[PDB]
């Protein structure tokens, strides 16, 4: 579905925005909890960077569908006449 | 008149053949020979003095050669004060079991929308009483206002409060247009109009006049049923002077009907299957509803949003024929405060300091730019948790659940403009920021919510 | 072109049979025959083939008639003799129905002889209008307490039960007709509930399976089951709906209650729109034809509550709905969600969860509400209902609210207390009293000792005991519908009693 | 109702309706009168006034019919073909009843056993070898059978003869034969 | 006579198809017998598709179609200043006949490649956010996109008041004349409209085209058409010109449903094929001419209505495809008090750096890079961006109908970029805007003469402008 794909590639998109938030605040402070924070962030932007990919594929991938079903179904229905 | 014969009868569309005296496009045609009145729509002409037309009620036992009879004029109902407390369906017949509706007056349901010299530009707010509605987008007289909404979000108990707050405290002659919906919640309506005195079976004082074609209609009579609550209202301006209430319930059916005819008239489907000439016919229809130098028909309209899309082609066409839209989230439904009215979605076009003034149109973006900035930092705290950020940041995030709280509104309650106005700033400047979130919670003023604040603190 | 323009026709025309009460089968394929003559017929009237097939003038047109066939279209060759009926369908209607299974024509396929009513009734008559009705006040009753509780149903509603594939919705159909067991037991006659189940499109295994299910719950003698299978043509499966809606009118209309079942809606959608594509008329979304909506809905409005001046009976519906991949935006869970008085919408998620009846409580709803309720579940089921939406509405950050606040913590713990107390086995519909005890002994504070694993022993112990010890206590709450002050004080009694006890 | 299907079989409502036609007559043996009649039936039509009378999409079928009926009762024409032109006027195919009419034509044209040949040359034939190809052609027929040869002339295809023989076909052009040639010493 | 008069064979749902007329040209207005007038856009071999320019109730099968003779066309001239006219150039205002001396015709071919030249000066908005970050020139198309109330009409309206300084004073060749489509609008939108522009005397030198939702498909499809002739008309006469459609998603709209009744083969979302050429065939006729052809412009301000801030729908990818740039309006924006709406992240202008004038070139060059770096990070260093971002976030605001001279913009941006409002907190910075307007206008009339007379800051003028800000920024609450 359209719309889930959107909300949830939007969801992992303010989910990265604030793991990169932190990663930066936490290299800020670092200069051995601080240091984990940093690394552990970087971890998670990056992981949610590899989700946001994956999704973005899946949407495109869906719109196309999509625009695909909805013309197959105005030209069966112009056939019919 | 002129006598055709019946062709061809397929689903609820059936096609008439003429000798001599061809009817125009949007005249009604009588089917001879049934116990029941069943009038078809002209719709196309198709040559060879065939016509398509769409049947008002259901087709069957129609048979090929069946006698028409050409009534000459579009569908005329009877218009005037004897229709108020009375139900009459979307072709003028009583369903009420009252007898028949003695007019003098009968009015075609089609007819041309006001001129452009006719325009009026006077906008005076209506105060209806609810926090969220009267403070966000509010009201205004003489103009189109539209309740959208999905399916369980809260339309019907809306406008069932505007009825009763609104059509009581008016003076105008309401009309409410039932344009396909359950026929439970019509009877109920009807009788709780009835015992609330609205509508009066003896001795009539009546200042309602109700129009149903219900669901179990065939698309033409959903169709066609706003058009007949629009031409009541129609006669209420302009032959009377008044200024009328109508509150049609609910409009996306009568889209929705729409297509369910085009499918069968011989027409390339436009997109999500609506038919090619939705925004046009839409727009015929809500051009007759306005403000002319005549009288004023504020409509009060409530619109099914399918699948809660607000991107659909019906309620996105809609949107631009209303003066004060405000839209029931689901979202906001679910977590079970009411009424579900989206504040950051819900326009209005007289909320403007030129109109309102600067105390209410400040409240209005101050309360609507609080609860942006709550949703924006619910991010943060879905990641990491309100005990984990700044200070006047939480101090915000629980202001705005306050009042998310306080735009509820239940006994029921009514609360005053400046009442309202006022409750919001005070929870704005941060004035009671002490008293606990769910004090507000089903609440009318600030006075009652202070007040449940003071006893479940003296409980708990 | 011109379908009546064959050669055969306009031969015999230029050079010179009753075609007014008797047509000739031009072309017949996938069971739609389109026939010539038949001046006289009337649209929807029902016609007989040669070989004994019977058909439904559908197709009302200029030179031919298409007809949809209610058999095996390999029984009608081209130029086959088709007469006419004169009458619309009708089926058989009566109290002589109950314990039979009938097909989408009032016909025995159980083998128990022929049914013997002695009234018909037509399947494709109106609705009841706005006068006739009354509100919706009488509980219709289904034993399942997240429905009884907080998707309240009363007598003349239509509920939606709508979920994907294997999640729950026959069970919750066949609870509903197996509870009401203990009202067509008694002899009060206002609170018995005579049930229609009507199978569409299903194998007859499951048909079979299904009716023995309700033969070993003794819950067939009032129960009527119309089956219009897989293997049926089209028109059966079109027409099954209907058929039932009509068996149940009649108990409508004269004073008495029943409840009918369209399990389910998609496949009548389905055999509708195959009919109609076959009939050459212009699909819509999904190929769907454009009068779909008024297909289910013309449907649909027949379940109506009658006010006492129209006798006072009742019929309930509880349309089914299959959707695909929890896509409720498609057009046919539309077209239904828009049409009923709520839904009971089911989720793959929690029934794997180990909640089940998988019952969403957050997207289910029930436009009646408490006016469907009896008093005391309505007491119990206003603080429930609030408790879990609060709940709901703070649990997007559960597994770590001990970090927090003790109000996110009690809530988050209340809230999984209630859900762990709304889990129900199949098959075992409760009376409303237990209902009630269970939810009081839940709402009030008495689990918040106990670790949610224990939430259901503790149901099945306590039930066991109030139905043990407590005849009197769950009598009285029969009788008076409500948690009088005395008997509020004695269920605290045992309750507490019962937790004291508890291990 | 069994129907009689003649040796060549024609398409469109066109080749339908005469389909129909000569089915019925076959019933009866009035091939050739009716026949004559759709031949009076076209020179009828193909005035301008009456033409115009029944071309006009404006004149109500039953005024276009009642005028045709009046003219086919002026000539006494068989029940067979008034009931054709009444199925024409019916069905409102009656504008096209001249193809009908040229169908049953190549219809009976099967009928009596006769073959078109088109004879196509570079120059505008003789008489003598023109004759003498008429003959060559008669060759390849069965007994009974008829030659409709009609030769034109193309000047394009620098000589030879192109002879079409109902749909077969001999190319004995040499502008065919220099094309060959041209793609052999090429390929 | 079956070749100038026809005679209508079918009709249905605007489409009348109309036997007869065997000398009608494509797309030329023909006449019903009932007085409707109609355009032949079918010309098949058995008849001819006409669209109605009105309802189907009025003819029926068998009325007579007569021919005109000439493609459709609409009065042009200064005549039509002041009124508001039909999609067809009929007053509506009930103020007479329009006085008209020239007609022209609608569907004209755009000037060619060598009649252009680069677009050069600036069509001034009088509105912050556009003439600081997002300039528009004469003879640009700019479109304004955005989902519904998020403040795109205002823009337009804002632009057409604004007008009114350089129509008041003396170089022609700064003045403008504004017309505004209105197409598948409220007939109550239309009048208020109408009202609010002359209520600031901004009427005297616009044209209204008004295509309601009440008016047939035809008449909405071919509005945008006729203001754009209307347009052309200034452009070719020398003088300089905008036009505004309001908005073109409801033209679209309504070229679909006259298309699919006229049985032609639909596409993606049932449009036509030609529907991107529908637009681009239209917005290309907004020019820019050398002084060799008169030197006049067209500047067009199309208007979008996206769903759900979708972009990449059809009709927005076509226009988006089309012009020079669009300027984005959010409601998420709209409503944490970013007012106008404009998303700058995402709204563009490829030729507006060219257009800006030499002062605000100076001041928007560093308000832009400032923004840029701030939404690119939106310690000691970062949090110095994120203070100026919110600072000129908050310097970009502005109230309806009141748009503002150049020279004003330039002083308030000016007090923003070079630090002098760093020391006040966000929440101030709005209050010191408008009184730092006031004392800028009221005192200091030489200061703005200069800046409007010269185009720029000269370095007296930088200093006048500073001691003047910090004077200012001293005295204040
Ligand atoms: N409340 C329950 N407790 C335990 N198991 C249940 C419950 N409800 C249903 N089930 C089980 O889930 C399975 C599927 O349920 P069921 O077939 O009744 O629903 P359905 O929606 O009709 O599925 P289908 O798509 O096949 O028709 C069954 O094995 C059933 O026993
Ligand atoms: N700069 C602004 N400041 C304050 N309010 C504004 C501003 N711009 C617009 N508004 C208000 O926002 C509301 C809607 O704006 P507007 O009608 O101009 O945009 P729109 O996109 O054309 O709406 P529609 O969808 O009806 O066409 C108006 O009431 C207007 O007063
Ligand atoms: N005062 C109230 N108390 C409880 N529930 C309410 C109240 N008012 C409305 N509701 C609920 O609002 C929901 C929406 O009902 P309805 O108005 O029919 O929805 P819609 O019109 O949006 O389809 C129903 O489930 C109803 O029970
Ligand atoms: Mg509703
Ligand atoms: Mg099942
Ligand atoms: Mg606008």
């Amino acid at each position: 579905t359209l719309k889930d794909i959107t909300r949830r590639l939007k969801s992992i998109k303010n989910i990265q925005k604030i793991t990169k938030s932190m990663k930066m605040v936490a290299a800020a402070k670092y200069a051995s909890e601080q240091s984990a924070r940093m690394t552990a962030m970087d971890n998670a932007s990056k992981n949610a960077s590899e989700m946001i990919d994956k999704l973005t594929l899946t949407f495109n991938r869906t719109r196309q569908a999509v625009i695909t079903k909805e013309l197959i179904e105005i030209i069966s229905g112009a056939a019919a006449l | 008149a002129a006598t055709g014969r019946i062709v061809a009868v397929i689903g609820a569309v059936v096609d008439v053949q003429f000798d001599e005296g061809l009817p125009p496009i949007l005249n009604a045609l009588e089917v001879q020979g049934r116990e029941t009145r069943l009038v078809l729509e002209v719709a196309q002409h198709l040559g060879e003095s065939t016509v398509r037309t769409i049947a008002m009620d259901g087709t069957e036992g129609l048979v090929r050669g069946q006698k028409v009879l050409d009534s000459g004029a579009p569908i005329k109902i009877p218009v005037g004060p004897e229709t108020l407390g009375r139900i009459m369906n979307v072709i003028g017949e009583p369903i009420d079991e009252r007898g028949p509706i003695k007019t003098k007056q009968f009015a075609p349901i089609h007819a041309e929308a006001p001129e452009f010299m006719e325009m009026s530009v006077e906008q005076e707010i209506l105060v209806t009483g609810i926090k969220v509605v009267d403070l966000l987008a509010p009201y205004a007289k003489g103009g189109k206002i539209g309740l959208f909404g999905g399916a369980g979000v809260g339309k019907t108990v809306l406008i069932m409060e505007l009825i009763n707050n609104v059509a009581k405290a008016h003076g105008g002659y309401s009309v409410f247009a039932g344009v396909g919906e359950r026929t439970r919640e019509g009877n109920d309506l009807y009788h709780e109009m009835i015992e609330s005195g609205v509508i009066n079976l003896k001795d009539a004082t009546s200042k309602v006049a109700l129009v149903y074609g219900q669901m179990n209609e065939p698309p033409g009579a959903r169709a066609r049923v706003a058009l007949t609550g629009l031409t009541v209202a129609e006669y209420f301006r302009d032959q009377e002077g008044q200024d009328v209430l109508l509150f049609i319930d609910n409009i996306f059916r009568f889209t929705q009907a729409g297509s369910e005819v085009s499918a069968l008239l011989g027409r390339i489907p436009s997109a999500v299957g609506y038919q090619p000439t939705l925004a046009t016919d839409m727009g015929t229809m809500q051009e007759r509803i306005t403000t002319t130098k005549k009288g004023s028909i504020t409509s009060v309209q409530a619109i099914y949003v399918p699948a809660d899309d607000l991107t659909d082609p019906a309620p996105a066409t809609t949107f631009a024929h209303l003066d004060a839209t405000t839209v029931l989230s689901r979202a906001i439904a679910e977590l079970g405060i009411y009424p579900a009215v989206d504040p950051l979605d819900s326009t209005s076009r007289i909320m403007d300091p030129n109109i309102v003034g600067s105390e209410h149109y400040d409240v209005a973006r101050g309360v609507q730019k609080i609860l942006q900035d709550y949703k924006s930092l619910q991010d943060i705290i879905a990641i990491l948790g309100m005990d984990e950020l700044s200070e006047e940041d939480k101090l915000t995030v629980s202001r705005a659940r306050k009042i998310q709280r306080f735009l509820s509104q239940p006994m029921g309650k009514l609360v005053p403009l400046k009442e309202t106005i006022k409750g919001f700033q005070q929870i704005l400047a941060g004035e009671y920021d002490h008293l606990p979130e769910q004090a507000f919670y089903m609440v009318g003023p600030i006075e009652e919510a202070v007040a449940k604040a003071d006893k479940l603190a003296e409980e708990h | 072109t011109g379908t009546a323009e064959m050669s055969s026709i306009l031969e015999e025309r230029i050079l010179g049979v009753d075609l007014e009460e008797t047509g000739r089968v031009l072309s017949i394929g996938d069971g739609i025959a389109r026939v010539h003559g038949l001046r006289n017929v009337q649209a929807e009237e029902m016609v007989e083939f040669s070989s004994g097939l019977k058909g439904m003038s559908l197709n009302l047109e200029p030179d031919n008639v298409g007809v949809v066939v209610f058999g095996n279209d390999k029984l009608i060759k081209e130029g086959d003799i088709v007469k006419r009926t004169g009458a619309i369908v009708d089926v058989p209607v009566g109290e002589e129905l109950l314990g039979r299974v009938v097909d989408a024509l009032g016909n025995a396929i159980d083998g128990k002889g022929p049914i013997g009513s002695k009234t018909r009734r037509r399947v494709g008559l109106k609705a009841p209008g706005i006068i006739p009705r009354i509100s919706v006040r009488e509980p219709m009753q289904t034993g399942i307490k997240a429905v009884d509780s907080l998707v309240p149903i009363g007598r003349g509603q239509r509920e939606l039960i709508i979920g994907d594939r294997q999640t729950g919705k026959t069970s919750i159909a066949i609870d509903t007709i197996i509870n009401q067991k203990r009202f067509n037991d008694g002899s009060d006659e206002k609170k018995k509930l005579y049930c229609i189940y009507v199978a569409i499109g299903q194998k007859r295994s499951t048909v079979a399976q299904l009716v023995k299910r309700l033969t070993d719950a003794d819950a067939m003698k009032y129960t009527i089951v119309v089956s219009a299978t897989a293997s049926d043509a089209a028109p059966l499966q079109y027409l099954a709906p209907y058929s039932g809606c009509s068996m149940g009118e009649y108990f409508r209309d004269n004073g008495k209650h029943a409840l009918i079942i369209y399990d389910d809606l998609s496949k009548q959608a389905v055999a509708y729109r195959q009919m109609s594509l076959l009939l050459r008329r212009p699909p819509g979304r999904e190929a769907y034809p454009g009068d779909v909506f008024y297909l289910h809905s013309r449907l649909l409005e027949r379940a109506a509550k009658m006010n006492d001046a129209f006798g006072g009976g009742s019929l309930t519906a509880l349309p089914v709905i299959e959707t695909q991949a929890g896509d409720v935006s498609a057009y046919i869970p539309t077209n239904v969600i828009s049409i009923t008085d709520g839904q009971i919408f089911l989720e793959t998620e929690l029934f794997y969860k180990g909640i089940r009846p998988a019952i969403n409580v957050g997207l289910s709803v029930s436009r009646v509400g408490s006016a469907a309720q009896t008093r005391a579940m309505k007491q119990v089921a206003g603080t429930m209902k609030l408790e879990l939406a609060q709940y709901r509405e703070v649990a997007a950050f559960a597994q770590f609210g001990s970090d927090l606040d003790a109000a996110t913590q009690q809530l988050l713990s209340r809230g999984v207390r209630l859900t762990e107390l709304l889990k129900q086995g199949q098959y075992s519909p409760m009376a409303i009293e237990e209902q009630v005890a269970v939810i009081y002994a839940g709402v009030r504070g008495y689990l918040d000792k106990l670790e949610p694993s224990k939430i259901t022993k503790f149901e099945n112990a306590f039930l066991s005991h109030v139905v043990s010890q407590h005849q009197a206590l769950l009598g009285t709450i029969r009788a008076d519908g409500k948690i009088s002050e005395q008997s509020d004080a004695k269920l605290k009694e045992i309750v507490t009693n019962f937790l004291a006890g508890f291990e | 109702a069994k129907l009689v299907r003649p040796p060549v079989q024609v398409y469109g409502i066109e080749g339908r309706y005469a389909t129909a036609l000569y089915s019925a007559a076959s019933k009866q043996n009035k091939l050739e009168q009716v026949e004559k009649e759709l031949l009076r039936v076209a020179q009828i039509l193909k005035e301008p006034k009456v033409a115009a009378s029944v071309l006009n999409p404006y004149v109500k079928r039953s005024i276009k019919v009642k005028s045709l009926n009046d003219i086919t009762a002026k000539e006494r024409f068989s029940p067979l073909t008034t009931n054709l032109i009444n199925l024409l006027a019916e069905n409102g195919r009656l504008s096209n009843t001249q193809g009908v009419v040229s169908a049953f034509s190549t219809m009976m044209s099967v009928h009596r056993g006769e073959v078109p040949c088109t004879v196509t040359s570079a120059s505008p034939l003789e008489e003598a070898t023109l004759s003498e190809l008429k003959t060559v052609l008669k060759s390849f027929l069965s007994q009974g059978q008829v030659l409709k040869l009609e030769a034109k002339t193309d000047p394009s295809i620098l000589g030879g003869m192109i002879v079409r023989i109902g749909e077969k076909y001999v190319d004995m052009s040499v502008k065919t034969k220099i094309q060959k040639l041209g793609r052999a010493m090429r390929e």
